[PDB]
């Protein structure tokens, strides 16, 4: 038939437990030892880990900045135009950032601008700057 | 119907046997129609015998109750009835005869031993009208069917069990004798060293494992072919150890790969606590830098306005990242307490279980009368396809009742130890002696010897019995190869019943493996207050040296712990078996030793044919025949087996010395 359920007996395993007089209690202690090793390796990486949890005690709560909820306008103020260029200068094409930076332009408007002005703000020349980084 | 008598005579109702093909070759070689006629006639004649086996079934009586077109061919009905009669399928055991015994006898047979094998053959031969004389060394019949008797005390030191009546010859014998059969109540509570019962919980979940460990060996044997190990044949015991070890090995192997699957996790948590610390770092910086840059009170030029807004974004970015990494820190830290909460099995078997498993093994060593270290892994259970159906029973009034019944009216010389068996072209002489004055010598001349000497005796070195000429290598090699085991009994008689009287049997669990057999199991199944303690396993061997008293000691001790020191009297009288030391047994019964097979049981039954007296003379008749539990492949080491082995040789001897039927 097939080995009663749960009972385990590989071809290979039987060779191993017979092929000398006490290959029996070699293979058994081998594991008894190679076990307590892995248990001691856990103790390290559990204590190594409870230090790094000490070092995070605080979360980031003192360091978080209120959420400014802003009215995604279509007025390009000269103030906003400059913010934009400087963001392009430092973000490349991450239009998501460049929106978050200005704080009143949807990624649409940022991509709009990105071509409408484009030659007026030498945006090619500016983006080739974000290359040298 | 009739079909049931075929099953009860151990025959297939729908097919002709090899035995039948040999005797009815015309029928079996020819038309399918006549086969079915034959088979009905056989099945019916059996049914007839069986439905009342206390009176001889004549050829006449058979033809009477037969139908047409079956009572058509009366030569065929005759041939069939005579075949069944010869081969001991009808008119066997203790029937009232109709036609009294042949006036004048034909042929002389000496039967060695009045065991059940012996007595069964004797009755057959005598009823076929031969001069039969049994030579028994003991002062009694029965051999390994012994009973103890004294007042109403009654306890088998020998066989005690009938293996259930579905195809059991003893079915018929029991109808022919005052044989009080009582089914065995299968409840058997265990009781560890101290005395405490075994919680039902456990008892089940070990026996479960025991059964599983066996199936395991059968797998290891058949599927993986694990049957030789560096030239020696593989023991069942060896296989059992190998399986158990591989079960300890897995238990560990699993633990290993669980704790291993923790570090994979606990060391992913580390690779993250790092990113999360080198971000509390990067975020510290960024906040300062934003604070410092928001210092610059407005109005400010657009570079300093950008630097503020730039940093603000940059820092809410890294505050996102750290929230998605303490997302992760949450899940991983649960996944860890999951693995911490359900760890695979600690051990394979508690040393308290390994002890209860040892009793389930002791029970197997009792059944087989040998250390499991000796049983053939491949063949230990070759008889298994032939077990009768029905619950096992016990003889309430002593099994002895059966041998004695059979012995009535036979020429039995008791206290006659056979010393030499000589067989030649021309006949045989058996030289025996009186057991009491050894020097008083007897000589029996006969056409045939039937040897029911026990395998133990056949094995004695140096020989108890000398064969002249000597048994051929093929026979002697079989005798060395087969196992003859051992198994003693302690008969404890008491003034009154201090045990559960609805309980047939209850185990004791030995401290260590090495003593698993030692009074491991107690039987109350006699009418008077009597307990039977088995010694099985390596123990049976050693207990024979230790003295009657010590044994009855270890024995009472064990009972006190289980029934309280108050209620355990000194025993009225005690007996201890010592079967290995009994020289008319040299042990208890046969086993399939590693490096044996069933085929050896067959060699043991093969009769010996002497060489010719004058060179260049015709091939003689065989002279030396063998029966007993060691000779019957399909029903070894039992009474029914012996019983059958006897019936068999009688037919083979009749066929030779009286011409076939
Ligand atoms: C010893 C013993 C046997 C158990 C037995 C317990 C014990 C303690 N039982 C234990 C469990 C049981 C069992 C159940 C199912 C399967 C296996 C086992 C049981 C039992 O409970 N149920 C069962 O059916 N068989 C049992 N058996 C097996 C049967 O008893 C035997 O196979 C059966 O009785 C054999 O009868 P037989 O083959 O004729 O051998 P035996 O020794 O009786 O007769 C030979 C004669 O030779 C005589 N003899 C010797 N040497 C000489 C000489 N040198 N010159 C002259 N004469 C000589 C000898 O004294 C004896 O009278
Ligand atoms: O009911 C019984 O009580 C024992 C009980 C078993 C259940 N639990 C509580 C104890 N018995 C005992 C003898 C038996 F186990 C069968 N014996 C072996 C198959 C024979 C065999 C094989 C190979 C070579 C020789 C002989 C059946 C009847
Ligand atoms: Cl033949
Ligand atoms: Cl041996």
């Amino acid at each position: 038939r097939k080995p009663p359920k749960g009972m385990f007996l590989s071809q290979e395993d039987v060779e191993a437990v017979s092929a000398n007089a006490t290959a029996a209690t070699t293979v058994l202690r081998q594991l008894d030892m190679e076990l307590v090793s892995v248990k001691r390796q856990i103790q390290n990486i559990k204590q190594t880990n409870s230090a790094l949890k000490e070092k995070l005690d605080g979360g980031i709560e003192p360091y978080r900045l209120p959420e400014v909820i802003q009215k995604c306008n279509a007025r390009w103020t000269t103030e906003e135009q400059l913010l934009a260029v400087q963001a392009i200068r430092k973000y490349g094409r991450d239009f998501q950032a460049i929106s978050d930076v200005i704080g009143n332009k949807s990624v649409v408007q940022v991509k709009n601008f990105f071509v409408n002005y484009r030659r007026r703000f030498n945006i090619d020349e500016v983006l080739q700057e974000w290359e040298a980084e | 119907g009739v079909e049931g008598a075929a099953f009860q005579s151990r025959l297939p109702h729908d097919r002709m046997t090899s035995q039948e093909a040999a005797c009815f070759p015309d029928i079996i070689s020819g038309p399918q129609q006549t086969q079915k006629v034959f088979l009905f006639i056989r099945n019916r004649t059996l049914q007839l015998w069986l439905d009342n086996p206390k009176i001889q079934l004549t050829f006449e009586a058979t033809l009477q109750q037969l139908e047409a077109p079956y009572n058509s061919d009366t030569v065929l009905v005759h041939r069939v009835h005579s075949y069944l009669e010869r081969h001991g399928l009808i008119n066997f055991g203790i029937y009232k005869r109709i036609k009294p015994l042949p006036t004048k006898k034909t042929g002389k047979v000496i039967i060695i031993g009045s065991g059940v094998s012996g007595l069964a053959a004797a009755r057959q031969l005598q009823s076929f009208g031969m001069d039969v004389t049994l030579l028994e060394a003991r002062d009694r019949v029965g051999g390994r069917v012994a009973t103890f008797r004294k007042g109403n005390y009654v306890a088998d030191l020998g066989a005690m069990v009938v293996t259930g009546l579905g195809g059991n010859p003893m079915a018929v014998v029991s109808k022919q004798v005052n044989m009080e059969l009582a089914k065995i109540k299968q409840k058997c509570p265990l009781y560890e060293a101290n005395g405490q019962a075994v919680p039902k919980e456990k008892d089940e979940m070990v026996e479960q494992e025991f059964n599983r460990l066996l199936e395991a060996t059968s797998y290891l044997s058949h599927q993986l072919d694990f049957n030789v190990l560096n030239n020696k044949p593989v023991s069942l015991g060896q296989a059992l150890e190998v399986v158990i070890q591989l079960q300890e090995k897995h238990v560990k192997d699993e633990q290993i790969e669980h704790w291993k699957k923790i570090v994979k996790t606990q060391e992913e948590l580390k690779e993250l606590l790092n990113k999360m610390v080198n971000l509390k770092e990067k975020i510290k910086e960024l906040h300062q830098q934003y604070k410092e840059a928001s210092e610059v009170k407005p109005p400010r030029d657009i570079t300093a306005e950008f630097l503020v807004k730039s940093k603000h974004r940059d820092l809410t970015a890294l505050c996102k990242e750290y929230d998605e990494l303490a997302e992760t820190q949450g899940k991983l830290e649960e996944k860890l307490q999951e693995l911490e909460a359900n760890p695979p099995s600690d051990v394979y078997l508690s040393s308290r279980d390994r002890q209860i498993l040892d009793w389930h093994f002791a029970n197997l060593e009792f059944a087989n009368a040998t250390p499991l270290s000796t049983l053939s892994l491949k063949h230990w259970d070759q008889d298994d396809d032939f077990e009768f159906t029905g619950s096992h029973l016990t003889v309430r009034n002593g099994y002895s009742c059966v041998p004695v019944a059979l012995a009535e009216g036979l020429d039995i010389k008791l206290n006659t130890a056979v010393r030499q068996v000589r067989y030649t072209a021309s006949g045989c002489e058996v030289i025996a002696v009186n057991t009491r004055s050894t020097s008083q010598t007897f000589i029996y001349k006969c056409d045939a010897v039937l040897c029911t000497l026990p395998l133990g005796v056949l094995k004695q070195q140096p020989p108890a019995v000398q064969f002249v000429p000597p048994l051929p290598e093929w026979k002697t090699s079989a005798v060395q190869r087969m196992g003859f085991g051992n198994l003693n009994k302690v008969v404890l008689c008491f003034d009154r019943v201090f045990w559960d009287p609805s309980v047939n049997l209850f185990g004791h669990v030995g401290s260590t493996t090495a003593s698993r057999g030692e009074l491991f199991l107690f039987w109350n199944l006699y009418k008077a207050p009597i307990l039977l303690a088995l010694v099985a396993g390596e123990a049976a061997g050693i207990m024979e040296n230790i003295s009657d008293d010590v044994i009855v000691g270890r024995c009472l001790a064990i009972l006190k712990g289980i029934f309280g020191s108050s209620a355990v009297p000194q025993p009225k009288e005690t007996v201890v078996s010592r079967w290995r030391a009994d020289p008319w047994a040299r042990g208890s019964y046969s086993y399939v030793a590693a490096g044996s097979s069933g085929n050896d049981y067959d060699l043991m039954a093969q009769p010996i044919t002497p060489g010719p007296s004058i060179p260049g003379a015709p091939q003689p008749i065989p002279r030396l025949f063998f029966a007993g539990e060691h000779t019957i492949r399909n029903y070894p080491a039992t009474v029914h087996g012996a019983l059958l082995s006897g019936l068999r040789e009688a037919g083979r001897i009749a066929d030779q010395f009286l011409g076939a039927m």
